[PDB]
RNA sequence: ACAGCUGGUUCCAAUCGAAACAUGUCGAAGCAUGACCUCCGCCGAGGUAGUCUGUGAGGUAGAGCGACCGAUUGGUCCUGUCAAACUCCAAACUUACAGACGCUGUUUGACGCGGGGAUUCCGGUGCGCGGGGUAAGCCUGUGUACCAGGAGGGGAACAACCCAGAGAUAGGUUAAGGUCCCCAAGUGUGGAUUAAGUGUAAUCCUCUGAAGGUGGUCUCGAGCCCUAGACAGCCGGGAGGUGAGCUUAGAAGCAGCUACCCUCUAAGAAAAGCGUAACAGCUUACCGGCCGAGGUUUGAGGCGCCCAAAAUGAUCGGGACUCAAAUCCACCACCGAGACCUGUCCGUACCACUCAUACUGGUAAUCGAGUAGAUUGG
RNA sequence: CUGUCCCAACGUUGGGCCCGGUGAACUGUACAUUCCAGUGCGGAGUCUGGAGACACCCAGGGGGAAGCGAAGACCCUAUGGA
RNA sequence: CGAGUGGCUUGCUACCUCGAUGUCGGUUCCCUCCAUCCUGCCCGUGCAGAAGCGGGCAAGGGUGAGGUUGUUCGCCUAUUAAAGGAGGUCGUGAGCUGGGUUUAGACCGUCGUGAGACAGGUCGGCUGCUAUCUACUGGGUGUGUAGGUGUCUGACAAGA
RNA sequence: CGCCACACGGGGUAAGAGCUGAACGCAUCUAAGCUCGAAACCCACUUGGAAAAGAGACACCGCCGAGGUCCCGCGUACAAG
């Protein structure tokens, strides 16, 4: 469906943690964003420990439930969502305004953000957001 | 620092991102040298292994892409052959190629045969007793003839009695 | 140091509350092997009976004995195959793209359908081509609906709807497949996917027991001895431990018990056949008489007589088919007695 | 009994046996260690033990590290070897415990301990240049026996 | 009925503002008398919370002991250790009196004296110094500041940790703390380290992490070797007198004992390590070649790693962060209290005028928080 | 000897459940959809951080409200009683 | 000898509750921890084999029936792959039991002049409440998404 | 107390076994890279699941009528619903 987006970001190599920082500023001061090529996004560090943390969301929970998205879609949306007051009016309509897609639904190309890009020439010890899903168990759908 | 790597004659190399494809009259080996700030390029006739930085971390995989390199150009010429012999007490062992597979059959009196997958475009030759591991990719080679060894693995009883298997007489 | 036990009753089946459709829905298709074909079809319940048959296993010390086997007769009369549903590969799983309809329709089919008076079946079966050509075709799976009324012990009338995969071939050769058995009136056989000695997976509702406690329904114990005169004698120890403090879903207790969705796997199907030789003396009880296509299953089938079981091949068969089991005896004895 | 209840300067100076009675003997059966009759300034090479972090090492410590260390210098070097090693701390310092809940908690008498404060030397062996890395083995063995971490200095030599 | 025990005791405001300690008590869940709080009257010029100097008092820290005392090593003077109830020594510091400066007092009367009224005599915590105890969110001292009875800002929350002591209202600038988002302010600058998500945790019952270990990595120093070719690797040589002598059936580098000598030479042990019954065999020393640039030994520092096991769901407050949003060295600009500055107003105190304690004018940097309680106007 | 147990089943009568009529009491500082951790006078639905959470109703067995009921009968204390 | 981790034992403290937070053991039902008894995969061996001994990863599943004793603990028997340990207010009395501790009756031994006592033994000796909130197991009615019938998708969720 | 059914296999790892390989010409399972490898993890399989607030998709029927409720005879259902 059809998402009137003022800022469509590239999420391509980025780093995922900065991307929404910056996307969260941008939903509070009134701006519909849209995050294009999450399974592409990125996220620093050594792979095991990564997955570990991501691993122990996924198992914790009890009857009042503690949902934690295993695609990189709903992972993305869930970074912006704790960097957003959402149980807050303001906060709520600020998350609202922003949606986070598996490659790229738009003719239009994706912005690069400053400061988010990771030189891969510089960097081996990453792990793109696809990866992460691929482990947790999702299906590949991208 | 920088290592630059004169290519043979036998040999021509081209490159793309961080994957370099060398080729040569024994085959072709694609390779992906990946590590932070170390740049592979082909100069025309040398191969250029340049980094900015000069660290212990750094210094260990330039000379880790040196070898792989030299290693690929060896591997597309003169190519990389492993000897094995085939060695039984009582149970006669019947090593075979089976289709991209070796198989062992009647290992240490086995009824289930022991199987290994080959490795890329490596060639087994067997002749009677004595098998031959060939090909120019030395990391496809190199593993299937271990394979091939660790294939008659035994861990419950004692290995210096049951001595069975195929073990590496030549390494290269 | 007070004894290990395993718990009581299972944690796979839950929530364990009344089903949404009587009508089963498998959650697994089988695998595409060779030649394209419908992956099901379905029957209805009858009873009981038990046959005599010859030892087919190759590994059993009474090969070629006489054995006797329990049987439950199923009614399998043909099904219509009134439409082909083609599904689409988003990046938020299968979507339902088309389906491509016919003209011949049953005349007791608008007992539960709003039948279909002006369709296009060739802009749909194009639109399902120009997404094979994409790459973006998933899946093809037909509707389909049983015939009741061929069934005299099975009050209804009104059809029972289920989607059935078709799986085999290409993707290009099963679209074929599927478009041929729609164009022509769907009509199809047992037969035709089914043959005697082949492992099928059995889908049913089963048998509502309204609310029952923790001992039928979960399998708990009584209270013993002394405890069992107090005051107690069906109800459990404790709700659970002092913390947490909230009872925990999965401690026993009382609710809707039977009327719940079970797929029961690995049923071998002993005889396909019509007729009314597996009809039981004084008809089959709380049911009636047999004398039409049928199906003997091994052992039971989840529900009560007259519902709806559907059949499936076996997505994880443990043994080779033994095709076509020689049937030496059925038994018609009756059920009362 | 641990050293976690003892390790710690912690309580004033319990010295005076004309105030205290009833404690345990040392021990420490020897101080003089080697060769006793000959001097510290007759040897080339002089290498001490000195204690890192400021403590109260127990006589039942000072033995375990004493024993480890001259038996290393016993095995390797002989029974009568030419070496002298010298262990300079004396286990002053009375050691109570209270052995009735928190009433009347005055300990009775239990040991004695040897207060060796940071950077000084516990012990110090006077040996030659060939028999240097074999006193530097027999400290290693004796570092594992006392509470602090140790230093392992060589005051006089420069034969390396 | 009595109770030293629990509960309750009803309107507003203004000034001051504790004690949880000492002595006695069949006293310790209570009283009395002091300390301390408050109110009134008297007196009439000094006072002394700080500092400096002068004239005195002191034996704690430290230190030391052929300076006493008592502990406490070994050797044929020398050599090894200690003290709450030791001292030949000896602080910092505390303390008496005086002078000087400061501050304060003579309409706000200080210092002091007399009298009325109390409340209070379960305290707590931080820091410094303690004593007991394995320890304790332990017990019990002491000095001090605070909570109690102290708001507001910060610290995720949180009596006593940090800023800060506060009339109303208003503008401004800071403090502690913070500036990637949640969240006001930097995805700030110069440089370096870390790859463990170490860390993003001042203090702490609360934030662990140890002895031991670490060619993980970075940085600094020292010695020695090297283009007369070092370190390593690979090739070649590793030879004879003689298989040394003694011992022994034998022992021939290599069971043991002793010696450990000289030729050839560019080297080559009377043999460093395996191996054999003994030989043989494999190499080590040592020498030469190929090769070509630094190498090797030791010391110190920085960050990290191992050591590292717990019970419903993991965590730096969360998200998450890697040339940082970590850590260390510097630096730049900001955000951020009721603090500080500033306009107006209020109360209280004092001054001038006054019968007034009614107006009016003036002063307060040196007035404005408060439980028990004293005092006063409504 | 046997359903005390293995190991539970089916049945019988009265309730239970729905409808008409009759019609109490216990209890109630307030707020209250909670859960996991943390913090706090160290045993929190209400504080902090997160997680979860559309409202109302029916039946249930009682995990929690350190549930309700009784100014602890134990223990100590009182210049108490018997 | 030295360094630690845990918070199952015991001890210490006296912070919390004396206008009451129901005491042991057992039972029943649920979750969890790993320092693993079995089971899977491994390393060493004084590893021929077989059977073992020791060690590593690992908490998915399992770890049972009985004789004495109120017992926890423990001793014992026969089975077993093994018949591991521990936390959840020493989980669990608005669930059960009530054998033990610990009222009022009584006896014995010891102590006491005596009343009477005992960290001695012994026989007997009670178990309240109609669920407001919350929690969960199942069942409905509405509203939201915005005419209807039928078929599906699958974010998440549960499993041994 | 009777009867029927309840995998294999993939994928990624731990311990471990190795390959290629440098720092450190050699050596080295590791530092980059790679082949394997647990009853454990993920998938496979079963059950729930449009209230998933991004509140979904498809086909047909219908908006003056499609469909639903009430009503009636009943259970493959059921404490009311
Ligand atoms: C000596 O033991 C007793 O006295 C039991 C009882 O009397 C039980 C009272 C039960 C009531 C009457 C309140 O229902 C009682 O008041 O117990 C207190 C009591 O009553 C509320 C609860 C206490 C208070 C702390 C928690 N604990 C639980 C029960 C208990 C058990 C004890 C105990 C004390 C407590 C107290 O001594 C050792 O065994
Ligand atoms: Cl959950
Ligand atoms: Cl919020
Ligand atoms: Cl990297
Ligand atoms: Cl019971
Ligand atoms: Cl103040
Ligand atoms: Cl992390
Ligand atoms: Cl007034
Ligand atoms: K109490
Ligand atoms: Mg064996
Ligand atoms: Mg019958
Ligand atoms: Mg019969
Ligand atoms: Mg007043
Ligand atoms: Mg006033
Ligand atoms: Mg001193
Ligand atoms: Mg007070
Ligand atoms: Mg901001
Ligand atoms: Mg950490
Ligand atoms: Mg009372
Ligand atoms: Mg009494
Ligand atoms: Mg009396
Ligand atoms: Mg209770
Ligand atoms: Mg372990
Ligand atoms: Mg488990
Ligand atoms: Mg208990
Ligand atoms: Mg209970
Ligand atoms: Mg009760
Ligand atoms: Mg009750
Ligand atoms: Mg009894
Ligand atoms: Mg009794
Ligand atoms: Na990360
Ligand atoms: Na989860
Ligand atoms: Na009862
Ligand atoms: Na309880
Ligand atoms: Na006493
Ligand atoms: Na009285
Ligand atoms: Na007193
Ligand atoms: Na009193
Ligand atoms: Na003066
Ligand atoms: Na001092
Ligand atoms: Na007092
Ligand atoms: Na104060
Ligand atoms: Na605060
Ligand atoms: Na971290
Ligand atoms: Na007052
Ligand atoms: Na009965
Ligand atoms: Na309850
Ligand atoms: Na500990
Ligand atoms: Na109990
Ligand atoms: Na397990
Ligand atoms: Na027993
Ligand atoms: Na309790
Ligand atoms: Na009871
Ligand atoms: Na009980
Ligand atoms: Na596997
Ligand atoms: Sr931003
Ligand atoms: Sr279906
Ligand atoms: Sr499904
Ligand atoms: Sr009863
Ligand atoms: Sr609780
Ligand atoms: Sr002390
Ligand atoms: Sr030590
Ligand atoms: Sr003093
Ligand atoms: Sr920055
Ligand atoms: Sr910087
Ligand atoms: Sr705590
Ligand atoms: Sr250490
Ligand atoms: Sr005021
Ligand atoms: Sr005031
Ligand atoms: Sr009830
Ligand atoms: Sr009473
Ligand atoms: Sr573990
Ligand atoms: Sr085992
Ligand atoms: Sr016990
Ligand atoms: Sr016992
Ligand atoms: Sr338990
Ligand atoms: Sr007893
Ligand atoms: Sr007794
Ligand atoms: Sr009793
Ligand atoms: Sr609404
Ligand atoms: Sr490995
Ligand atoms: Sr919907």
């Amino acid at each position: 469906a059809e998402f009137d987006a003022d800022v469509i970001v590239d999420a391509r190599d980025c780093i995922m943690g900065r991307v929404a920082s910056q996307v969260a500023e941008q939903a509070l001061d009134g701006e519909t964003v849209a995050v294009v090529n999450a399974e592409r996004a990125v996220i620093t560090g050594r792979e095991e420990q990564i997955v570990e943390k991501y691993e122990k969301r996924v198992d914790i929970g009890n009857d009042n439930g503690y949902f934690y998205p295993k695609r990189p879609d709903g992972i993305f949306k869930r970074t912006i969502r704790g960097m957003l007051p959402h149980k807050k009016q303001r906060g709520r309509e600020a998350f609202e305004s922003v949606r986070v897609y598996l490659g790229n639904p738009y003719d239009e190309d994706g912005e690069v953000l400053d400061g988010t890009s990771l030189d891969r020439l510089s960097n081996i010890k990453f792990v793109t957001l696809g990866e992460i899903s691929e482990t947790l168990g999702a299906n590949k759908t991208w | 620092p920088r290592v630059e790597l004169e290519i043979p004659e036998d040999v021509d190399a081209e490159q793309d991102h961080l994957d370099i494809t060398v080729e040569g009259d024994n085959g072709s080996v694609t390779r992906r040298l990946w590590y932070p700030d170390i740049d592979v390029s082909v100069d025309g006739d040398t191969v250029v292994i340049e980094s900015d930085e000069d660290n212990a971390k750094t210094m260990s995989t330039i000379g880790t892409f040196q070898s792989h390199i030299e290693n690929m150009f060896h591997g597309v010429t003169e190519g990389w052959e492993y000897g094995m012999e085939v060695f039984y007490s009582h149970f006669p062992m019947q090593v075979n190629v089976e289709g991209d597979e070796v198989v062992i059959e009647n290992f240490l009196g086995e009824k289930a045969p022991r199987r290994t997958t080959i490795h890329g475009d490596t060639d087994v030759e067997i002749d009677g007793e004595e098998l031959t591991v060939s090909g120019p990719d030395i990391e496809a080679v190199g593993q299937t003839a271990a394979d091939i060894e660790q294939l008659t693995r035994i861990n419950d009883k004692d290995v210096r009695v049951f001595q069975d298997g195929v073990y590496i007489t030549r390494k290269p | 140091p007070q004894p290990s036990r395993p718990r009581k009753g299972s944690l796979g089946f839950g929530p364990r509350k009344r089903s949404t459709s009587e009508t089963p829905r498998f959650n697994s298709w089988p695998s595409d092997d060779g030649q394209p074909g419908v992956q099901g079809f379905a029957g209805y319940k009858a009873g009981m009976t038990h046959v005599v048959l010859v030892n087919d296993e190759p590994n059993s010390p009474r090969e070629g004995m006489e054995e006797t086997v329990p049987v439950t007769v199923i009614e399998t009369p043909p099904m219509r195959a009134v439409a082909l549903r083609a599904y689409e590969d988003t990046p938020y799983g299968q979507r339902p793209l088309t389906e491509v309809w016919t003209d011949e329709f049953h005349s007791e089919l608008d007992r539960t359908l709003d039948v279909p008076e002006d369709h296009d079946p060739d802009a749909a079966e194009e639109q399902i081509r120009d997404a094979h050509e994409a790459g973006d075709l998933g899946d093809l799976r037909l509707i389909t609906h049983t015939v009741p009324d061929a069934v005299p012990s099975v009050p209804k009338k009104k059809p029972d709807v289920m989607e059935t995969r078709v799986g085999g071939g290409s993707v290009s050769d099963r679209l074929d497949h599927a478009l041929d058995i729609v164009e022509d009136g769907g009509e199809h056989a047992m037969n035709d996917i089914f043959r005697a000695g082949e492992y099928a997976d059995v889908a049913g509702v089963t048998k509502g027991k309204g609310t029952q406690g923790p001992v039928k329904r979960w399998g708990v114990q009584k209270r013993k001895g002394k405890h069992a005169r107090q005051g107690w004698r069906r109800r459990i120890g404790n709700l659970g431990p002092w913390n947490p403090s909230r009872v925990r879903s999965t401690v026993p207790q009382q609710g809707q018990t039977g009327y719940h969705q079970r797929t029961e796997l690995n049923k071998r199907l002993i005889d396909i056949g019509e007729g009314d030789e597996p009809t039981v003396d004084g008809g089959f009880v709380n049911y009636g008489e047999v004398d039409g296509p049928y199906t003997l299953v091994k052992g039971s089938v989840p529900g009560p007589d007259k519902r709806l079981v559907r059949f499936r091949p076996a997505v994880r068969p443990n043994d080779q088919p033994r095709l076509d089991p020689e049937v030496r005896y059925v038994s018609n004895e009756s059920n009362q007695g | 009994k641990p050293a976690s209840m003892y390790r710690d300067i912690d309580k004033p100076a319990y010295t005076r046996r004309e105030y205290i009675t009833g404690i345990p003997g040392s021990k420490i059966a020897q101080h003089k260690m080697g060769r006793k009759q000959k001097d510290a300034d007759d040897y080339p090479v002089q290498i001490s033990l000195i204690v890192e972090e400021t403590v109260q090492l127990r006589h039942g410590s000072l033995e375990a590290s004493r024993l480890s260390a001259n038996r290393h210098l016993i095995k390797e070097l002989g029974e009568e070897g030419d070496y002298k090693m010298t262990l300079r701390k004396f286990p002053h310092q009375v050691l109570r415990e209270n052995k009735d809940g928190m009433r009347a908690a005055f300990g009775k008498i239990v040991g004695t301990a040897a207060r060796v404060q940071a950077g000084e030397q516990l012990f110090t062996a006077y040996c030659n240049v060939e028999d240097a890395e074999h006193v530097k083995e027999a400290f290693r063995r004796a570092y594992n026996k006392i509470t602090p971490s140790c230093r392992i200095k060589v005051e006089r030599g420069e034969e390396l």
